[PDB]
């Protein structure tokens, strides 16, 4: 399980340095790290870092080299295996550019290649390179299949692809990481494939609920998620 | 090399690499009524770990695959979501509810088994 | 995608449990009455393992290891009684009297002389002797005839005079298969989830030491003051105080007793109070003053912790009861001291040279848990002086507030010291899915 | 499935094929100078099997087959005459009078079996 | 067959050939304190066969391993070993890197287990 | 039938003043004598003129 509750949906003008909190149960707040990335409207989600509430090691991308300050407090242990912590992140040099949804999400192993994915993701709260498929849709009982490139710098297997639904301004959710295995829970109906050029996500048998929009994200082990443009699926 | 009980909040991927530390230091060390007592205590629980051990055919060996399936509904989760996840600890916490059915089954495929290899030695 | 199951030997996984533990000392050779020299005698490294990412429930009030530890206390002081001899012929008629007593008139009860008939080592003869007793062994009858406390009630042994009463560190340990838990958080409160949680196969270095209403010779905490109870909202549980910084106290009766061996049976010789040379004055024990203020006031800022910053609180002397609970009740030397403690707890707290206390002495004692058996303790020559340090409280609340001290249960002892441990046992085997198949 | 000793009266290949079942009640179940002696005593039968066992090259099975051969001196008596015509009491009850003999063969056996297998694997 | 302890003061390879008479007679024969001692004994039976399973030699009098003869615990050749020494004298000898051996022979079943754990995956 | 089995080519060191079955011996001799004189009547009574 776990859960992970942010900060209220307050606003400020250019120059300040605003702090968002991010609180965690139901889990080891020890065991995984913590990301955080922002969705702006007039840009493609960006992963802005993540830290280890173990280790301390922080690692951001070099876009907010020196504009980001992110920091943690030990936990709480609720059980062996439960534990309650929290995270704050703050901007130096912040305008009105960076307006937008900031999510929190914790990492997806502990272990791996896969350790610091973003996997389970909060609320979201209110503030002040990769191209795949234009648009597809289908019917129900067919299969669609969207698609993800993007230049030697972002692509091949030199790179690992995950795959996430993203409801418009909602709470997303993974459903594919290292290019073919599928997040827990989800339906066999998706399908995760890798050419030596692009990814392709096949989703056989459709149903009305799937109506939403789809993302790629490039990653290493020691990187951050590279996401797409953005996939715009359609009926129902 | 960590030492014993090392890799206790360890992945059990990690833990599992490190099996003859905690192996040899469950019936040594340095172990009076009381204390002559735990020692027979102690004895029989290693024979009963061994005993179990030798009924499933994993007779002096750390590491055994057996021919029962794995049910979906002792737990759903995921290898890759349980050998880089999750302890020891907290995974024995979770499938504490069907332990024993499963060492029934072990039990039956290894009798099974014994009696397949008895029959097919025969020509 | 068929997975297997997989047998692994040697897991770390382990489940809190209760078992039977042993006791081991730092070796030293005479024979003390914990039996000492029947433990193991070398330590070579009490090698501790740190577990990280490890956090473990500990619960102090309902460890196992104290409870064992009284058990073998109670064990050690009646094997050490069980071989001496027998005091039954001692309970007859006494012939009592001030000896000088009669200087001030204050303190003439406290020790006095007393004469009577006593069996020898031939059956048809006897012997008429006197000797010292301290006020608090002996009772009237009514004339100057008197009686021991102990003859209506139980049956009277002494002990035997090697074995010193004096507290070795014992180190207690777990059986193969199992371990202990060490939690070594510095503002633990004794109960719940401890995040870093060490493993060892023995503890420290622990000292039986005997002590009421003030914990002697005990651990410290290592920052602040730390403040245990089971239901701090309940008045009947009582409170645990630990310090960091140790109040020194210097215990001492300057009367210069004597010993006279008096033969009372074959192969069986008493030792009496002969005399005292010198001065008759009164046992006492000092604390500096000022540090005493300064530890009850780092006290009384955490206590003020579970209820409040603006709540005052007081401190007031025992309330009541037997004797052992409404004084600080030790054993200095050998002899049993019993120090009045209203000069200590006398202070109250509002929201923002030397003291010295009476002691009295006994020499007849009756254990805590049944009574039907008592312990002579056969007085100690010389002038007694013992230093130490006073490192915890048992204090008990009454329901603005006031506290009390006190705590007559011997258990409460051991809980001021194993709450750091907590005994486990391991369940080697673990089952797993893997993609490997046998044959 | 009919329990601890339940082919008692039943024929020796019967009871054959359920051997765990006797197996797994040999130290445990709910087993104090009396009880203490006892728990002592009742491991050292088990492992006055298990020594036996492995002396003979049979660690941590149920069924194994040796390479000694059957002495008609001992029982005259075919195969269809002993599986499905006895049961294991009086089987044991005939064959009481030459055990040990046949326990010291099988030991001779294991170890010239060993050493062969030691001069086999110097190439 | 000589009995029990008999090659003595044999060579090794003479001693070597009679294991099992050695081999039954640790826990069996006719046995407070003296109850002690038996619970004792099969302590140190079960440390000889917690040794003995932890290098892979469960259930056999000779076993071989994979690691090599370091010369600096003796200098000695094969012919000077086992038709040249007693066992007492090579274990007076050897006795200052037991425990290294021990150590190594430990390690190298683990990895040898882990090694085998690798291979049947596919 | 004390089976005594002789163990030729061994010669070896024994040294009888620091041997451990004389002490053990004593003790047990203490122990017997001890152990039968528990539960015999005692004679305290006998120390008479
Ligand atoms: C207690 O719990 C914590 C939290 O889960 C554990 O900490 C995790 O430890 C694992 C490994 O034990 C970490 O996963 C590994 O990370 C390695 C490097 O990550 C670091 O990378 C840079 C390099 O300096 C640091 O700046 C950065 O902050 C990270 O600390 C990887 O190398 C591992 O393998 C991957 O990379 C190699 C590269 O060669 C590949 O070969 C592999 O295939 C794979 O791709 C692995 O990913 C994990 O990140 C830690 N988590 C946290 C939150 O810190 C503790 O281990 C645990 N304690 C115990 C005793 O178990
Ligand atoms: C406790 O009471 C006993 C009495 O039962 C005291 O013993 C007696 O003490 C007196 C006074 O010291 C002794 O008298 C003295 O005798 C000596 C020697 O003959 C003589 O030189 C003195 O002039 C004086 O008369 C008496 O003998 C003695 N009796 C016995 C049996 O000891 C004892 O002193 C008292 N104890 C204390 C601490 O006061
Ligand atoms: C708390 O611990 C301290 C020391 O760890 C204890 O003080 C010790 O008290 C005993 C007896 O009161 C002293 O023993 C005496 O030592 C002198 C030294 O010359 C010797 O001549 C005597 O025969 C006797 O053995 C001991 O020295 C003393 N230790 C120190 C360091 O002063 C104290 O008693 C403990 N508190 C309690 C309540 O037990
Ligand atoms: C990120 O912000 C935090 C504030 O939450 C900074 O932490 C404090 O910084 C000040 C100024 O350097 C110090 O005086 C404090 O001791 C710090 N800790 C606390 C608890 O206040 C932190 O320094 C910032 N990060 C960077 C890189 O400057
Ligand atoms: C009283 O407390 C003091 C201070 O805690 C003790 O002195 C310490 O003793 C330990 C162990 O002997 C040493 O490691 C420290 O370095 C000492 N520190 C100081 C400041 O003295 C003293 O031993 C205690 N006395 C008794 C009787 O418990
Ligand atoms: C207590 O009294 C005893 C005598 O009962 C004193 O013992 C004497 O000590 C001195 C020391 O120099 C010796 O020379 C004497 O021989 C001792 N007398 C006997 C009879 O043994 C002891 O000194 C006194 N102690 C105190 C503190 O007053
Ligand atoms: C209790 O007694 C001890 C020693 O008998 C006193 O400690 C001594 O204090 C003086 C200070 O004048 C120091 O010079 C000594 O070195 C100390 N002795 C030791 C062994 O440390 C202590 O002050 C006394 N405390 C009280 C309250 O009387
Ligand atoms: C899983 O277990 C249940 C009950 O224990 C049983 O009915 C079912 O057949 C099992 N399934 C498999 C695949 O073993
Ligand atoms: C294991 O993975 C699951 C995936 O949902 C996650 O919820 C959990 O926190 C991870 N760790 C443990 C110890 O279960
Ligand atoms: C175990 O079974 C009990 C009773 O059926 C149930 O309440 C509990 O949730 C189960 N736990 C797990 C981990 O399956
Ligand atoms: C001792 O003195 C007290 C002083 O009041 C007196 O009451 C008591 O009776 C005296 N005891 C004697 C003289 O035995
Ligand atoms: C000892 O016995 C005699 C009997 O004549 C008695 O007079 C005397 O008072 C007794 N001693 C004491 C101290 O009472
Ligand atoms: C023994 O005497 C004391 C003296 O007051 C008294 O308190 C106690 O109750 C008596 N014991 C019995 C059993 O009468
Ligand atoms: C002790 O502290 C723990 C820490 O959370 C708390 O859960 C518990 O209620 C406290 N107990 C008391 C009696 O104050
Ligand atoms: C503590 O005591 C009070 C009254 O004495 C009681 O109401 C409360 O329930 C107790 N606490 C717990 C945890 O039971
Ligand atoms: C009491 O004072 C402390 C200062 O150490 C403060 O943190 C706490 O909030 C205060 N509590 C109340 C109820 O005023
Ligand atoms: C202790 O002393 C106080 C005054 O210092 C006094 O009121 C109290 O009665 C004394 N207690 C005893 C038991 O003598
Ligand atoms: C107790 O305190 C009161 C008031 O401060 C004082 O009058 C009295 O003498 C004190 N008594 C003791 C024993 O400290
Ligand atoms: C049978 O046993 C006898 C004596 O035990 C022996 O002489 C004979 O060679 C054996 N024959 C077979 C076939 O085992
Ligand atoms: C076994 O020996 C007994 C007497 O020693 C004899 O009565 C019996 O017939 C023998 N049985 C067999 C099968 O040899
Ligand atoms: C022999 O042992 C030494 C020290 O133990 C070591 O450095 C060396 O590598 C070893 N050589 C071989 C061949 O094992
Ligand atoms: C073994 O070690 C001891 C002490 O270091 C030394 O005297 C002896 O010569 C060594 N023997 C061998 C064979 O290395």
């Amino acid at each position: 399980q776990g859960q992970l509750v942010q900060s209220g949906a307050t606003t400020t003008k250019p120059g300040s340095s605003v702090k968002i909190s991010c609180k965690t149960s139901g889990y080891r707040f020890n065991f995984y790290h913590i990301n955080w990335i922002r969705q702006t409207a007039g840009r493609g989600p960006e992963w802005m870092g993540w830290i280890s509430p173990y280790s301390g090691d922080k690692n951001l991308a070099p876009a907010f080299q020196d504009r980001v300050n992110m920091t943690t407090d030990t936990e709480v242990p609720v059980t062996s295996f439960t534990s309650t912590g929290a995270a704050y992140m703050e901007i130096r040099n912040l305008t009105s550019d960076d307006t937008g949804t900031y999510f929190c999400a914790k990492g997806l192993l502990r272990d791996g290649s896969s350790t610091w994915l973003p996997y389970l993701w909060g609320q979201g709260t209110l503030l002040t390179v990769l191209t795949q498929s234009a648009s597809v849709s289908g019917s129900l009982g067919q299969s669609v299949t969207i698609s993800c490139t993007g230049p030697n710098s972002v692509c091949c297997s030199h790179k690992s692809i995950s795959w996430y639904q993203w409801p418009p301004g909602r709470a997303p959710t993974l459903i594919i990481y290292e290019d073919n295995e599928r997040a827990p829970g989800i339906s066999p109906r998706f399908s995760g494939y890798k050419s030596y050029w692009s990814a392709y996500l096949t989703i056989s048998d459709l149903r009305p609920e799937d109506e939403t929009t789809y993302y790629c994200c490039s990653y290493t082990h020691n990187s951050g998620c590279v996401f797409g443009t953005g996939t715009k699926v359609s009926v129902l | 090399s960590l030492g014993f009980l090392g890799a206790a909040g360890s992945t059990m991927g990690a833990a599992s690499m490190t099996l003859t530390v905690q192996a040899r230091n469950l019936l040594s060390g340095i172990v009076g009524i009381k204390q002559l007592q735990a020692r027979v205590l102690a004895v029989e629980h290693y024979l009963r770990d061994q005993q179990l051990l030798g009924i499933w055919g994993c007779s002096g060996k750390l590491i055994c695959c057996t021919n029962v399936p794995w049910n979906s509904s002792w737990s759903n989760r995921n290898l890759s979501e349980i050998w880089d996840n999750m302890t020891w600890l907290q995974w024995d916490k979770e499938i504490s509810n069907y332990t024993q059915i499963i060492y029934g089954l072990l039990e039956e495929s290894q009798n099974q088994q014994e009696k397949n290899e008895q029959d097919l030695l025969a020509l | 995608e068929n997975l297997w199951v997989t047998v692994y030997y040697g897991v770390p996984v382990w489940k809190d449990a209760e078992t039977t533990l042993f006791c081991a000392s730092d070796a030293k050779a005479k024979h003390n009455v914990w039996a000492t020299h029947a433990c193991v005698p070398t330590d070579p490294n009490p090698q501790e393992i740190h577990l990280e990412n490890v956090t473990e429930e500990f619960n102090m009030w309902k460890n196992n290891m104290v409870e064992q530890m009284h058990e073998d206390i109670i064990s050690l002081w009646d094997q050490s009684l069980k071989p001496c001899v027998k005091l039954t012929p001692l309970c007859v008629t006494l012939q009592c009297t001030n000896v000088t007593n009669n200087i001030t008139d204050d303190m003439r009860g406290e020790l006095k002389n007393c004469s009577f008939n006593m069996t020898t080592e031939l059956r048809d003869k006897k012997q008429k002797v006197y000797s010292l007793f301290y006020r608090l062994d002996v009772v009237q009858i009514n004339n100057k005839e008197y009686r021991l406390i102990n003859c209506n009630t139980s049956a009277i042994t002494q002990a035997c005079p090697k074995v010193s009463f004096e507290p070795i560190p014992i180190h207690y340990c777990a059986p193969a298969g199992f371990a202990i838990l060490k939690c070594k958080d510095k503002k633990f409160n004794g109960t719940g989830p401890c995040p870093s949680v060490s493993t060892v196969q023995c503890t420290h270095g622990i000292k039986p030491v005997v002590s009421t209403q003030l914990l002697l010779n005990g651990s410290l905490a290592e920052e602040e003051v730390i403040i245990r109870s089971e239901n701090i909202t309940n008045n009947a549980k009582n409170i645990l105080v630990q310090l960091n910084t140790p109040v020194q106290i210097n215990c001492t009766r300057p009367n210069n007793n004597t010993v006279k061996s008096i033969r009372i049976g074959p192969g069986q010789w008493f030792y009496y109070t002969g005399d005292i040379i010198g001065d008759i004055r009164q046992a006492h024990c000092n604390v500096s003053k000022a540090t005493w203020n300064e530890t009850l006031g780092k006290v009384v800022k955490q206590l003020r912790k579970h209820f409040g910053n603006n709540t005052i609180i007081r401190f007031a002397n025992s309330s009541g009861g037997d004797l052992e609970v409404t004084t600080h009740s030790f054993n200095c030397g050998g002899e049993f001291f019993y120090c009045n403690t209203s000069g200590l707890f006398n202070s109250t707290w509002i929201s923002n040279d030397s003291i010295t206390l009476p002691c009295r002495i006994k020499q007849i004692i009756n254990m805590w848990q049944r009574i039907g058996q008592a312990m002579y303790a056969p007085p100690i020559q010389g002038v007694i002086r013992c230093v130490s340090n006073i490192t915890g409280l048992i204090l008990t609340r009454d329901g603005t507030e006031t506290f009390r001290p006190g705590g007559g249960d011997m258990r409460d002892n051991w809980r001021s010291e194993l709450y750091k441990y907590k005994v486990v046992k391991i369940e080697p085997l673990g089952v797993a899915p893997t993609k490997c198949k046998r044959r």
